[PDB]
């Protein structure tokens, strides 16, 4: 009851686990100090963070926090570190133990020393792409990484079949504005129209009969997230499914 | 009743071509909590006692064949490339699967890791991964 804590963790799904610890200065109880403090002349409190020190609970672990820190002390304030985790797969919450050390202060002297330890579980918990017919799954082999100056690039679609009849297929980039509160008319045709005029797939309908290589030449800067348009069809019906993966930014 | 302690201690077509991977993925490596391994692997290097059992199947294959080295043995696509330690995880080493020569016999691949945490003592239980690879015909003649 001098600084409340709070600790909150998100989870990065291509990456590991980030959590942050919260310190802060709990005005609840500062304005009871303060009472005391400016009977004795003392306008803000002078408590130092002497050691802070989140460790992993286990039968005995310990991390270290993700930035440098120093030891501090702060009169009316908050301060956040942060730890990465590790992204677990499934069903393992692991805990941590998050010890600290305030030491509070008087007249050059009297540093009443106190000490805090709150553990517990650090499970907050709030690129294949799936053809959902029969799971031929597409994975770029290089996602999400092109640095592209208007220059040729290549990329790779690893296509993952049944290997039952692996030879079906064709892509296509479709080079067409689709036909789609006004300027929610506006905003939908400039994406549409810096979709369907940017990029360009030198290998139009390439007929893929397990990797494709599949070049580009790209027109037009700006960052491309998710890559629309560039479809794929396939011996059924309308097969039309995306790849809604892979981005460029082009400058 | 007789007790005893408690101790605490996918791949995708390729070509003729060399490939070398370095692996950061989900490997478990089922120690207590953050094993550090204290030797490390840099390149583990398969696809090199296959050239060396496939030269004798050819050498084998020169005299008729009465089971020397050919006996009911399927270890050609095993590629048991057993990756030897010393005393959460730790990122694997440099793959370099290296198929410049190898028989078209094999479709799959599989690998084992020994999970090493001595301590005076004789070495551990190991983890093993597989690897399924299929190659592409690039040339014939």
């Amino acid at each position: 009851l001098l600084n409340m804590r709070l600790r909150n963790i998100s989870l990065k799904s291509e990456h590991c686990i980030l959590s942050s610890l919260d310190f802060q200065t709990s005005k609840a109880s500062e304005q009871l100090t303060k009472k005391f403090i400016y009977p004795q002349e003392h306008n803000s409190f002078l408590k130092l963070n002497f050691q802070e020190i989140s460790y992993k609970l286990i039968d005995g672990t310990s991390q270290i926090e993700l930035d440098p820190i120093c030891p501090l002390k702060v009169p009316l304030t908050a301060f956040s570190y942060d730890s990465i985790s590790a992204t677990f797969k499934l069903v393992l919450l692991p805990k941590s133990t998050q010890p600290h050390r305030v030491k509070i202060t008087l007249a050059y002297e009297l540093e009443l020393h106190p000490n805090l330890k709150l553990p517990v579980r650090t499970s907050w918990e709030t690129s294949l792409v799936n053809s959902k017919l029969s799971n031929v799954k597409f994975k770029f082999i290089n996602s999400n990484i092109k640095v592209i100056k208007g220059e040729k690039f290549t990329m790779r679609l690893q296509i993952i079949n049944s290997s039952s009849s692996p030879l079906d297929l064709v892509v296509y980039y479709n080079n067409t504005i689709n036909p789609i509160t006004l300027e929610n008319q506006y905003q939908l045709h400039n994406k549409y129209r810096k979709i369907a005029e940017g990029i360009i797939l030198l290998s139009n309908d390439y007929k893929i009969p397990y990797f494709a290589d599949l070049r580009f030449i790209g027109i037009m800067s700006g960052y491309y997230g998710t890559l629309s348009g560039l479809k794929v069809l396939d011996l059924n019906t309308n097969e039309l499914i995306e790849v809604g993966n892979g981005a460029s930014v082009l400058i | 009743s007789n007790p005893v302690e408690e101790e605490a201690e996918k791949m995708t077509r390729n070509s003729w071509m060399m490939l070398d991977g370095t692996k950061t993925d989900f490997h478990i490596t089922v120690r207590n909590k953050s094993l550090s391994c204290a030797i490390n692997h840099i390149k583990i290097i398969p696809m090199n006692n296959i050239e060396q059992m496939l030269k004798p199947d050819y050498w084998k294959k020169m005299p008729p064949d009465d089971l020397y080295i050919m006996e009911k043995q399927l270890d050609w696509l095993s590629k048991s490339c057993v990756r030897i330690i010393k005393l959460i995880t730790f990122d694997l080493e440099l793959d370099n699967t290296a198929v410049p020569f190898n028989f078209t016999g094999f479709d799959l691949l599989i690998e084992y890791g020994m999970s090493a945490t001595d301590e005076s003592c004789i070495y551990l239980k190991k983890l093993s991964i597989p690897y399924e690879v299929t190659l592409r015909r690039t040339i014939e003649v």
